[PDB]
């Protein structure tokens, strides 16, 4: 039955945009997280 | 029908290109965190 096939796979993509953003956001913090301790240690 | 059976092929690869994405930030994710520890081990060892 495509029309459930259909509409299985658009929620299935909505969650892994929304969850992809989540991931993002928390890689962008960890990222610029380990940059100030990495320059911490370079400046003293 | 055969239109709504090319979408049924071209959201399964976006789908599947979504979760490659979601993979890879974590491959990312676990490096930071790896690199992060050995940061601060070594900022650790200079503190004492």
């Amino acid at each position: 039955e495509l029309k459930k096939e259909s509409e299985s796979l658009r929620l299935k993509i909505l969650v892994l945009r929304n969850e992809l953003e989540r991931q993002k956001k928390a890689l962008g913090r960890e990222v610029a997280f380990l940059h100030k301790q990495q320059m911490a240690l370079q400046d003293k | 029908s055969e239109q709504l059976q090319r979408e049924l092929k071209e959201l399964a690869l976006e789908e599947e290109r979504l979760i490659q994405e979601l993979e890879d930030v974590e491959k990312n994710r676990k490096v930071v965190a790896e690199n992060l520890e050995k940061v601060q081990a070594e900022a650790e060892r200079l503190d004492q």
